[PDB]
């Protein structure tokens, strides 16, 4: 007998009580007992009062921000609660009332734990994870999550100051949100879905943002060759985004990253623009003109 | 031939009335629409129109709008339709974009 | 000559790295850039420039871009900013556009509210 069947078998004798108006009831809030014993980390109390609203098919009772108490788990990034909702069955599929879902919200923030609570949850509750599920903002949670590192990395390239509590923060942050990539894609995200705003796919994301460590990670998937030439609406690919960048102290690595990989520097975008076509003048055009021509 | 080649904005309320910015190839302000349309199984879809007015046209490559109305505007669940331009002369169409209307909250 | 005829955002976080849509009279890809800017007591100016590659200039007349971080991402009240094209040969701007910075709003999903209500 491990602790938490301990408690959870403890908890249930000290709330075999309550019951059944005190805990449906609704908060100013909206925030019934189980959205608040979520959000403190409670895990034997939310596995009870979970297990009893949902014998009453109330489990997924949505707070005023459109949450359920598992899309409040989320959100507190408490992965053992998550993966203890989602297997009685509580709605991966669904959003709050900003348009996102469960997975985008782990995407934003890193939670990969989280991500992979829901994963494990899923399978022991029948339910099918939609990956490809777009926000108010027309993205996927893999293009959330690119934009989310995309900023982390451009910060990280400018704050001066290794012991700021920021700059740690970013460093994990970092850290989990290519965690959190690693697991979509393992989840079964498609990299080459597009923005519905412009169709750029996650590898047109970091390409705008010269993101070494994700492209990187993009190029090295089975299907490299099938996106690594996708273009947006614009008709630009990757390869045009990178050689055509604001300074960056990644820029050409990036393109030479892409061009050994397999882009092709002779693709046009919609005004018949090559990469070459879009370089920036000075020395440095030059060098990623060379890179474009150069073996 | 037409084509919308970005929007900053791909859902909406059902209430409509809600301002986008669309980025299109070269266009004739008196005659392009913005028609929001939902095809189900049935014999006449449902449409609607962006609303601008020719002014609103910039410099013939980008048209800001405000969107149609849904249909139903008490739906309890998101809608996809899509929307295309069309020219009102010879009715060409651009290829479709998904459109999201999303519910309306009707409290406070 | 240099214009904003308008822009489809007048505010944004002081984090930067939002998208706004840019309408503008005809630039050159290449000789633009979009500056945010603030006047300071002791005679400084604080700018901060739009986060754009040259393909995010629209047929001469749009700019899509992402924001500049503003200069205090720790401000409590809304900070107001000009916003300009300048172009980069000769410097030349154009009428300024007003912008709203406000402040990060921390724990939209009221997570911690939540850890600070009481239970029986
Ligand atoms: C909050 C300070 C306002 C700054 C102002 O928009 C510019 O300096 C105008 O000169």
């Amino acid at each position: 007998k491990s602790l938490f069947q301990w408690q959870v078998e403890q908890e249930e004798s000290k709330l075999a009580n309550i019951s059944q108006d005190q805990f449906l009831s609704k908060d100013a809030d909206g925030d019934t007992f189980l959205h608040i014993a979520v959000a403190q980390g409670r895990r034997a109390l939310s596995y009870v009062l979970a297990r009893k609203m949902n014998a009453l098919h109330m489990l997924d009772i949505k707070e005023h921000n459109g949450q359920s108490a598992f899309q409040v788990a989320v959100a507190a990034n408490q992965h053992l609660i998550v993966q203890d909702l989602v297997n009685i069955g509580a709605q991966v599929n669904t959003t709050d009332c900003w348009g996102r879902t469960p997975l985008h919200v782990c995407a934003e923030k890193g939670h990969s734990q989280v991500l992979q609570a829901i994963q494990k949850g899923a399978v022991g509750s029948n339910q099918f994870v939609d990956l490809e599920a777009t926000n108010y903002d027309g993205l996927t949670p893999l293009h959330c999550a690119v934009i989310a590192h995309n900023a982390v990395v451009h910060e990280l390239q400018r704050n001066q100051q290794p012991h700021s509590p920021e700059v740690q923060e970013l460093l994990l942050k970092n850290k989990s949100l290519v965690d959190t990539i690693k697991c979509l894609i393992q989840m079964g995200a498609a990299v080459e879905a597009k923005d519905r705003k412009s169709g750029r796919t996650a590898l047109h994301l970091a390409a705008e943002e010269a993101n070494l460590e994700l492209i990187r990670l993009f190029l090295e998937l089975p299907s490299c060759l099938s996106f690594v030439n996708a273009k947006a609406y614009n008709g630009n690919t990757a390869l045009h985004v990178a050689a055509s960048l604001q300074y960056r102290l990644t820029q050409l690595d990036a393109v030479r990253l892409l061009m050994r990989k397999g882009a092709d520097p002779s693709t046009r975008n919609l005004e018949n623009e090559q990469p070459v076509h879009l370089v920036p003048d000075g020395p440095v055009g030059e060098q990623i003109r060379r890179i474009l021509k150069g073996k | 031939n037409l084509k919308i080649v970005r929007m900053d904005r791909t859902a909406g309320c059902v209430t409509g009335g809600e301002e986008i910015y669309l980025l299109c190839d070269k266009v004739q302000k008196d005659d392009i629409q913005i028609r929001f349309y939902e095809e189900e199984e049935n014999g006449g879809v449902w449409e609607g129109f962006g609303d601008f007015s020719p002014t609103d046209v910039h410099r013939q490559f980008a048209i800001v709008f405000k969107t149609p109305k849904y249909k139903d505007v008490n739906i309890t669940k998101p809608a996809s339709v899509f929307v295309q331009l069309r020219r009102k002369s010879d009715l060409e169409t651009s290829e479709p974009k998904p459109f999201l209307y999303y519910p309306e909250i009707k409290d406070k």
